[PDB]
């Protein structure tokens, strides 16, 4: 264990806005296993470039283009997308085609859903990893807790972020955020039916973001046991996201013949609805308090990266 | 006595089968929609609205199961009326351009694009969509007393910019007095195309429902939101039966049958009401505090639930500052104020 | 809202006269104790307590009391510590032998109301409670049937006699903001500057809070409205809502907030017989331009004799019919019937 | 054979409205009565010009100037249609004199006397008071009620049009529903009894309407009190052609379940008897829509004609 020895994964961060910039101080204050060997930007008066030349990492204003001439290109095994779904179509082909991973935090949702505590296992040698939503990230590993204990009939989540903190790309495309969740709920999280809102609260004194998990299952689930699965699952998640919590203590609720419910799916029902309820508060060390739906994003993605270096070599073919 | 024109045709949107559903928790019978439909179409109203409180796909844990599907619900609405046209509501974040397309595809042709009253931009790919597929493209800026006159316009901009053809200023609390509204139309005047529609959609919570929509259409409104006896969330909308007769002494040219939506505010609709749709303590504390008015049968859920007042729980969901959409903050204050 | 946010609004309860309709004269001495305790500990500047027709209303036509008057006044009289109690007299109803006893039972505010175009009958009441030391009202019923100017001109008549404030009374929930606006407007020309001016609101279009904030913007200083708008038809301006209202604005109303909003709940409305509120009936009495008093009776003419109460105002209304004719709601009825 | 005019002089004191009236109706309506003065306040009062254009004597120097009348040697009735303080004065002047006083205004000196009720009770009275138009149109149907079974409470609704309400009226209106009442009790046999008065200034002018509540023993004949009741409104038409049922005569039963706060009693149960009046004015110098003043100069005047044949 010698002072020099660097067994860091080197990886590269495309985009130099607020995901990649919080992803590139992230990795850099938290990550044993990764070093940021390049940030890829596309503007040279950037501030995430700016920061990264502050911070010693090279960067470069020319897109991927501009990363592939780079020398630190040779080491690169991991490549982060925070830029474009369009983009990122175009970036993967051509990281690919060197043989480098790609973790995608955009909608391009090339490769598998990943939310890292629930199935990235499953997904250990996958080239290009897609990171879902920030509402996904944040709901889907309660979904899974429940769906451990009893099959989850219907799960839906409200995420209700600050505005001052909601990307620009969920203000333009914000069914987008509630089709891929729900899709996500279901593939991912394993409920047979899946919801998904959003609403966007300007409140002054900027909110936390708050979510709301929902699942519906029989009346005869245990109610210790999910509770328990639960609050292990927020003790996981709370590995790579410190401020996700339950603001509250899980809920359940009789729902009992003669106030049948029209759940989705299945018709007229009877059973128990579990409620969680979460906060998810940001590292607010670069990006903001309020901001947790980007820092989740970073967060799940810094983690994903991780274990993909802990689970053996790196080969760029 | 006033500046409006008794001569300009006042558009009348009722909303007895969307914001009604609040009422009614979603439980409108397809029966219901035919018959209130064929009653309010009958007695010359210009659109009928037809979704789930909280608009397409409303349906959730969140705000209550629908007995029906938005898609049958207007398609029984679009079956039952032969003048009228099928409006619907859609709120971004909750419902999407795929629920507008199966809306259109069931017979509606007015939509109102909803979104808080400062975010409009999130509205732009539904409020495209639908002008692309010919419908009435309105845009609803919600908790519109939140917004300052001004800031409100700026938003109104937007949704303008993206294709709307009309403007709601949206009473989504019934916290504004006739002064607040008035300041509004005229600020909204100032900056909309000349061409672009304007309209009301007033809660009763402080009993001025109708005394909003008025005042409204002397600043230059041109479509007034109202339901049959106010069945809506809160104390309920403006009053369309009510609002119609004061219209009508004033020779206002609203285009309908006063004693058949006189008639069928008390024969058809009234008798459907569980919760009575009424000004009190609960009702009152939505205007007074500033409260999304779909929130009171939830606070009421909760306050019966963890025996807790259900003012209380409205005021504090004021004090908080939360907006349409957010039923699951009425539980997470409940939690909060039984902690005590 | 060029209203004045620190000018006193002189706020003047009605539960307890012209609620009396809402509960067909038949509330309690232990009612009356409760709800002017409620009304005084929440700030109001006035109870009102009479029969709803006034004193001396008990009778055949509009009802018989449960009590009389002077059980009635001296029950509010004793249970408030900082209001005052008013009273309501209509000449030809009750006379100055009445007041008399209702200003030693306890009432130091009268309200002489006539007939809008009938303001000369009133001279020797007004006279006798300023004779009393009364803070003496002049009350307008039925101001929707006559002009801004002419409601004035009887506005200056009660004047002359010696009334120190003319309230504009819309005893058929009838008028809107700008037919209210218009009075004010037309009251202020003529009245001495010093002489106030009151607004008697009916909630029969749903106006009852908007035209009593109307008439505060248009010089207006009293405000009449009763908890839950407990009173004649659709009710008055509903007291409650109209002080959220005004609180919301900022106004000088000097009231307790939620006392009024509990009292309202808690008292009032579970004492209500038939709903007061708005609807087919009571809408009736705003679109016909209908004393409101008239409601209850027309619809136990309804019943009686199968008709529609709906049919039966909107008929009282086409015969200009004014306020205390309640033995015409049986005529309309009886003609109904035969035809 | 026809008629031999023993027609008595009579002076009618007040030379307007109702004094006119009074004149235009002994003039075209009496066999018994001729007007033989008219008495002013003022020498430009039409009325006193009227009267000399139909042949009568006229003063304008009030009663004093018509004792210095050489018709009033002659006058055996005279009529006061100014006012009650006045007549507290002219009762006397006249009294002194031998005439008879048929007193218009409310002063009470003499009783109250509804014609068709108890003027044979007082044929003898030197000075007789006409009560109110309320009263000469209500008491006639609670004494056609109280005849059959007694009447405990008595209530009328005397509904007048703005235009005909008289000046005396509007200046003291509590005293109508004041002497009224008291007259309900007295000569209409109620044990108590009330009076409510309401001006109304409808275009076209209202018809007097006069509604009368009565309030009787469960056990009391309905058909019975129905004949009483028409039978009283002809006695009446004899003098006031336009008093006529509005409505056929309404019973409500109250029964235990609707006990009502009668005054003087308590809370009772019994009989609900409401009957409709309406008294258009017959024409003669009052417009029709007067009633309230044409009531009172025809109860007067057969007053006048029933001493006349008296004897
Ligand atoms: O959509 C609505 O009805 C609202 O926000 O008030
Ligand atoms: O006096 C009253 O209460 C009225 O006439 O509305
Ligand atoms: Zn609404
Ligand atoms: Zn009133």
């Amino acid at each position: 264990l010698n002072w020099m020895s660097d067994d860091r994964l080197s990886v590269a961060i495309i985009g130099s806005g607020n995901i990649g910039t919080d992803l590139m101080i992230k990795i850099m204050r938290n990550s044993k296993l990764l070093k940021v060997g390049a940030m890829v930007g596309i503007d040279p008066k950037s501030d995430g470039l700016a920061r990264a030349q502050r911070l010693g990492v090279p960067t470069t204003a020319e897109g991927v283009d501009g990363l592939l001439d780079m020398p630190a290109f040779r080491d690169i095994k991991i490549a982060f997308d925070a830029t474009s779904a369009g983009a990122q179509a175009i970036h993967n082909q051509k990281l690919q085609a060197h043989g480098v991973r790609v973790i995608d935090l955009t909608p391009a949702a090339i490769g598998p859903y990943v939310i890292p505590v629930v199935n990235f296992d499953q997904h250990v040698d996958a080239p290009n990893i897609n990171m879902v939503t920030c509402g996904g990230q944040a709901t889907i590993p309660i979904v899974h807790a429940v769906s451990k204990v009893s099959p989850v009939h219907y799960a839906e989540i409200v995420a209700s972020i600050s505005s001052k903190s909601a990307g620009p790309g969920t203000r333009a495309n914000i069914d987008e955020f509630t089709e891929t969740t729900s899709k996500a709920i279901l593939e991912v999280g394993g409920a047979a039916q899946g919801r998904a809102i959003i609403i966007l609260n300007p409140a002054e004194p900027p909110l936390i973001m708050r979510d709301t998990v929902y699942c519906f299952v029989s009346a005869e689930a245990n109610i210790d046991a999910i509770t328990d699965s639960v609050e292990q699952m927020v003790k996981s998640v709370q590995e790579y996201v410190p401020g996700y919590r339950l603001k509250q203590k899980v809920q359940f609720e009789k729902i009992v013949a003669g106030n049948e419910q029209n759940i989705p799916g299945l018709g007229w029902s009877t059973g128990l609805k579990v409620s969680v309820f979460l906060e998810v508060e940001g590292a607010g060390h670069y990006l903001p308090s309020y901001a947790g739906n980007l820092d989740i994003m970073t967060s799940a993605g810094l983690t994903v990266a991780e274990r993909i270096a802990g689970s053996g070599v790196q080969v760029g073919g | 006595g006033s500046m409006i024109d008794q001569a300009k045709k006042i558009y009348i949107s009722d909303v007895t089968l969307r914001d009604g559903m609040h009422a009614i928790r979603h439980r409108y019978t397809l029966n219901h929609v035919s018959q209130i439909a064929r009653a309010l179409d009958e007695a010359g109203v210009d659109s009928i609205e037809v979704a789930h409180g909280d608009g397409l796909k409303g349906s959730s844990f969140n705000y209550g199961f629908g007995a029906y599907s938005d898609l049958e619900w207007i398609s029984a609405a679009a079956e039952a009326v032969k003048q009228a046209k099928i409006a619907t509501l859609l709120l971004p974040g909750i419902g999407t351009v795929h629920d507008l397309r199966e809306a259109y595809d069931a017979g509606a042709r007015v939509v109102r694009v909803a979104t808080h009253c400062t975010e409009a931009d999130v509205s732009r790919q539904h409020i495209e969509y639908a002008r692309g597929l010919g419908m009435d493209t309105v845009g609803f800026l919600m908790m519109s007393h939140m917004q300052t006159p001004v800031g409100l316009a700026q938003q109104a901009k937007l949704m303008e910019n993206y294709g709307a053809q009309c403007i709601y200023v949206v009473d989504s609390g019934g916290a504004m007095n006739m002064w607040d509204i008035a300041e509004r139309f005229k600020a909204l005047k100032d900056v909309l195309d000349p061409a672009t529609q304007t309209g009301m959609h007033a809660h009763h919570n402080l009993s001025l429902g109708v005394a909003n929509s008025l005042v409204a259409l002397e600043n230059g409104c041109d479509r007034v939101d109202a339901s049959l006896t106010g069945m809506g969330a809160g104390a309920g909308n403006a009053p369309l039966e009510v609002f119609i007769a004061a219209a009508e002494r004033m020779g206002l040219n609203h285009g309908c049958d006063v004693k058949k939506l006189i008639n069928a505010a008390e024969d058809i609709v009234r008798p459907l009401q569980e919760r009575p749709v009424r000004v009190d303590r609960e009702t009152l504390a939505l205007g007074y505090a500033g409260v999304y008015s779909s929130f009171l049968r939830h606070a009421e859920t909760a306050a019966k639930k963890y025996n807790l007042s259900a003012f209380d729980i409205l005021v504090e969901l004021g004090k908080r500052r939360m907006i349409g959409g957010q039923e699951d903050m009425i539980v997470d204050v409940a939690l909060d104020m039984a902690k005590g």
